[PDB]
């Protein structure tokens, strides 16, 4: 089997892409974020405190002839951005772009943080890293990929995000006319549970590549770049009104200016993020700065190649017994 | 207004 689904922005920035999800019988649609940066399928529902439901489709279980209640199962999870929810958990049909795995654990929000209840586009979150960091106690589900690769064609899934424009995540086939020359593949550390792989090096605009190995992962789930504070400086230092702002939280730079290119090794080749993704957008509307979409991984811990980066190539998740990362231009 | 998905 395949699945082939549309991913569209929820804002004019490419914060964040949704795709929808049919959950239950009869099938009742939510649009979540696909985040390979965690392994848990959870959703807004009937169960959500009420005062933090606002604006959100949610799901009933009530309603679906084929959910099933996870029998003292319980959930708790929290981001990288300070976001967090729990709740409990029942298994139910789930399809994603005509794929369909029955028997999937879709974990159910008793309660959702603010961030959540304020952003109205997204009805819950499907994990896809590794099932070892799955929240779910005492025992932890296994992820949607994870349960469809028995049935899949090829066990993989690609993703193909756009930019200030609609993509497609496609499960179990490699469409060979969404990108050019050739897919470079590059080994995946499963040790934290991430998609983690190191990339050999960079380049900024038409300057030398520096051959420096940049351990860090792939997250379809985090809107920018973050790279080592040294590899971000380089590139600031060719944008000549850019300054670090400790106010508005990381470097702005006048939207007037022209942004060189950042090009980053995967194997013997490189992927060009063109300068204009770089610009995420003013600071507010209006405004004169823009808000710059490579920024330091100091305080974070770990380097992240987000959207910024992802949206620039056909990104392939090789999910074999011994995993591995693929990047073709596009 | 980004998002960063999991992580203490």
């Amino acid at each position: 089997s395949t699945g082939s689904a549309t991913t569209t922005p929820i804002d004019s920035l490419d914060d964040a892409y949704i795709t929808p999800v049919q959950i239950g019988t009869p099938a009742q649609t939510l649009n979540l974020d696909f985040d390979t940066g965690s392994s848990d399928l959870w959703v807004f529902s009937s169960e959500t405190t009420a005062s933090e439901v606002d604006g959100q489709t949610i799901y009933t279980p009530s309603k679906s002839t084929t959910a099933k209640l996870l029998s003292g199962a319980t959930w708790s999870i929290s981001y990288g951005d300070g976001s967090s929810s729990s709740g409990d958990v029942y298994t139910d049909t789930v399809s994603v772009g005509g794929l369909t795995v029955t028997g999937q654990a879709v974990e159910s929000a008793k309660k959702v943080s603010s961030s959540f209840t304020e952003d109205s586009t997204i009805d819950g979150l499907l994990g896809l890293a590794f099932s070892t960091l799955n929240t779910v106690s005492p025992t932890q589900q296994k992820t949607f990929f994870d349960n469809a690769k028995a049935s899949l064609d090829s066990p993989v899934f690609t993703a193909d995000l756009g930019y200030h424009a609609p993509g497609t995540y496609n499960f179990g086939f490699i469409d060979t006319t969404a990108y050019t020359g050739s897919i470079t593949y590059t080994a995946v550390s499963t040790k934290q549970g991430f998609w983690e792989w190191t990339s050999t090096g960079y380049a900024v605009g038409s300057g030398t590549f520096k051959s420096t190995s940049i351990d860090g992962i792939a997250d379809t789930g985090t809107t920018l770049l973050y790279l080592p504070a040294t590899v971000v400086s380089a590139y600031w230092a060719q944008v000549s009104g850019a300054k670090s702002s400790s106010s508005v939280g990381g470097y702005v730079f006048p939207c007037s200016a022209t942004l060189p290119s950042f090009t980053f090794g995967v194997g013997s080749a490189r992927i060009v993020i063109p300068g204009d993704y770089i610009d995420f957008g003013p600071i507010s509307t209006g405004s004169s700065s823009c808000f710059g979409g490579i920024q330091s991984s100091a305080g974070i811990g770990i380097n992240i190649f987000g959207d910024v980066a992802l949206k620039a190539a056909f990104v392939v998740f090789n999910g074999a017994t011994t995993p591995t990362l693929g990047f073709a231009s596009k | 207004t980004f998002q960063a998905f999991l992580r203490e």
